[PDB]
């Protein structure tokens, strides 16, 4: 039983390294630590050679990142779309008068369903790619919104 | 007009592509004459900080990055930082000097030959109104004598 | 923090969309939306 | 395999005191912790 939450351990110890390096091909836990001919011990053992190896990577290839705020304007947002675009403080008052609403495209929308009113905002609409130079780095995810 | 050169390879400020870019040589600011010359001769950055005067509308951020050009080797990710409101910056979310990592730029010699330059991406472009309103750059370098 | 923040990880360029919701606003929030000016957000990235 | 990990944290366990020292010069992990006479064992007491 032991070694059954012991691998599981193991295995959700792996996916917190790619996460970290954004990274789905690395591949540690590769199984048959358990086997037949040593009667399962040594599975210990062989586990313990696959994390030293996961934290050999994790030094190497770790990365002090580049932290960047972001400030986001949904009025400006809304007003600048190219294609579906709408008055955010306008609409909100009108949908508030008259409890029904609804305008914008899918993802990018202001709607009152029920009876409650919901902003939507598409990440990849604000662009932030363009507001660095496409070097410094490829990988860019959020760590903190407020 | 969006053309420009000024200055010696080092202690420079141009205007490459459509990117505005100042270097400053860490040598020439000769600040191992701050101090007599006993007291320690090992004496490297701990920390830099950069703030800029400007008058900045609210909800816009600066988008700015400070780059060390050197050749001394480095832990990966700690020769640049990332500006983005310009008072007192850091580029960090929180920063700690006693962090288990080492901090930006720290280990430079500060007789270093290179030099330090900040870049404003997209100064034509959406970053005009700040620059031509920026009073000048400071720099807030802290650094330790042995 | 020793736990993942709330957001962290996803791609700054992913094509799904955050959303803010408020409930009951016919209703018991109908004076605070009407005042409302606009909405901020601060979203906070990392560069590798 | 061990060994070839373990060995690589050790050197750079000793760049990280050249980086705080400032001294390039200092060597400490010197090879031979793996001998042939003795099949591999008594290097992690080396490296110790």
């Amino acid at each position: 039983q032991f070694f059954d939450l012991t691998q599981s351990f193991c295995l959700m110890a792996q996916e917190a390294l790619r996460r970290e390096l954004t990274d789905n091909g690395v591949t540690f836990i590769r199984g048959g630590a358990w086997n037949g001919t040593t009667a399962g011990l040594m599975a210990g053992e062989t586990l313990l050679l696959n994390l030293a190896e996961m934290e050999k990577v994790w030094l190497e290839r770790d990365e002090r990142a580049l932290e960047v705020t972001r400030t986001v304007s949904l009025a400006q947002f809304y007003q600048a779309l190219s294609s579906d675009n709408f008055n955010l403080t306008e609409k909100l008052t009108q949908f508030l008068r008259e409890g029904k609403g609804n305008v914008g495209a899918s993802g990018n929308e202001l709607k009152l369903s029920n009876r409650q009113i919901e902003a939507s905002v598409r990440l990849s609409d604000l662009k932030i790619f363009s507001d660095y130079p496409e070097s410094l780095g490829n990988t860019r995810q959020l760590k903190q919104v407020s | 007009e969006g053309k420009g050169n000024v200055g010696a390879s080092g202690n420079e400020l141009k205007l490459s592509n459509r990117q505005i870019e100042a270097s400053v040589r860490l040598s020439d600011l000769k600040i191992f004459s701050d101090y007599p010359e006993s007291l320690g001769n090992t004496r490297q950055l701990k920390q830099v900080s950069v703030t800029l005067p400007a008058l900045v509308g609210p909800y816009e951020d600066i988008r700015a990055v400070l780059n060390y050009g050197g050749s001394i080797v480095m832990p990966r990710g700690c020769s640049a930082i990332a500006l983005s409101h310009g008072v007192n910056d850091s580029g960090q979310f929180m920063l700690d000097f006693n962090d288990s990592r080492y901090l930006p730029f720290e280990g430079i010699s500060v007789n270093d030959s290179g030099s330090l330059t900040l870049s404003f991406p997209d100064a034509t472009d959406r970053q005009k109104a700040l620059l031509e309103s920026l009073s000048d750059i400071i720099l807030h370098i802290r650094y330790t004598i042995r």
